[PDB]
């Protein structure tokens, strides 16, 4: 882990980014040293993505901020299967127009590792996703 | 008065002898006392009398929940209710939303008819929870993208067509 941290060719960097994302989802000095960043997220690329993820986690730890974070997450998923599943899991836990649009785009975008991740999260996925989408739509209608 | 048990109205009330009294007081102060008494009597009682009481109560509450109560009461004079709902149409919408949230025949039909008489589509869709999709498609025949997106979200053949249209 330390060697990989020291190293941080394109595929390897992408893998490192994915690992960092997984670690952030699970949740020291290197992370602090790592912390313009917002603009890069909207658009080295792996690094920018990881930095965007960290800012999102930070915002999550800190209602509008949560919404901004979720929007960032949806934007990241569009740029990019496991990630989408994690996003859906995050959305279910939280449970206006822009949000609905993002959810729609995600539904439009929607293997073994993903199913394993889903099973780990539960401790069927697509159905739960559709149900959550329906709930969000109802919420938007009520507003 | 309650503990126990203008001249012309008093004479009439005396001839009648609780509902008549509260009705008379309500009419006389027509205000807080009036509304309170009328509401109390209406509650204690629960074709003409019922309707009058309901209308009075609804008006008083809207001047000062009551809508849904009165509606469910009368359901269990249709054109009258149509006129009442006509007067109701933002607060009415909120109340309707609350009722729908609580639930999760004639009333539904009257409601649909009134809503059919952006905003309109949203109201209709919220109430029905197919007509929404039809209305949207008819209107479509930035705006395009929004309409297509809304339809796609609602459905989740049509999706592929919408996607192809947006891509073209």
């Amino acid at each position: 882990i330390e060697s990989i941290a020291n190293f941080s060719l394109v595929k390897s960097y992408s893998w490192l980014l994915f690992e960092a994302s997984c670690m952030e989802g699970q949740k020291v000095l290197n992370a602090i040293v790592s912390k313009d960043d917002v603009i890069i997220p909207q658009d080295v690329t792996n690094s920018m993505r990881q930095t965007l993820a960290p800012y999102a986690v930070l915002s999550q730890f800190y209602d509008r901020e949560d919404w901004g974070q979720a929007l960032r997450l949806l934007l990241l998923l569009i740029e990019f299967h496991y990630l989408v599943l994690l996003v859906a899991k995050f959305l279910y836990p939280i449970f206006e127009d822009s949000v609905a649009t993002v959810i729609e785009v995600i539904e439009t975008k929607w293997s073994n590792l993903y199913e394993t991740i889903i099973e780990a999260d539960k401790s069927a996925t697509l159905l739960k996703n559709l149900r959550k989408k329906l709930n969000f739509k109802l919420c938007q209608a009520f507003m | 008065f309650q503990l126990h048990d203008i001249w012309k109205d008093l004479l009439c009330t005396f001839t009648v002898p609780h509902s008549a009294f509260y009705y008379q007081l309500s009419l006389l102060f027509d205000q807080e006392f009036a509304l309170k008494c009328i509401s109390k009597s209406a509650e204690y009682s629960l074709q003409d009398f019922k309707e009058k009481q309901h209308i009075h109560y609804l008006n008083l509450l809207i001047h000062f929940e009551v809508l849904d109560v009165l509606r469910l009461g009368h359901e269990c004079r249709t054109n009258f209710l149509q006129l009442l709902l006509q007067e109701d149409i933002d607060f009415f919408s909120t109340l309707l939303r609350l009722c729908n949230a609580h639930s999760d025949k004639i009333v539904d039909s009257i409601l649909s008819q009134n809503l059919r008489s952006c905003f309109k589509k949203l109201y209709c869709f919220r109430m029905l929870n197919a007509a929404a999709e039809v209305l949207y498609q008819y209107i479509l025949m930035i705006r395009k993208r929004k309409c297509y997106l809304m339809v796609i979200n609602v459905l989740s053949v049509t999706l592929t067509d919408l996607r192809d249209e947006l891509r073209g």
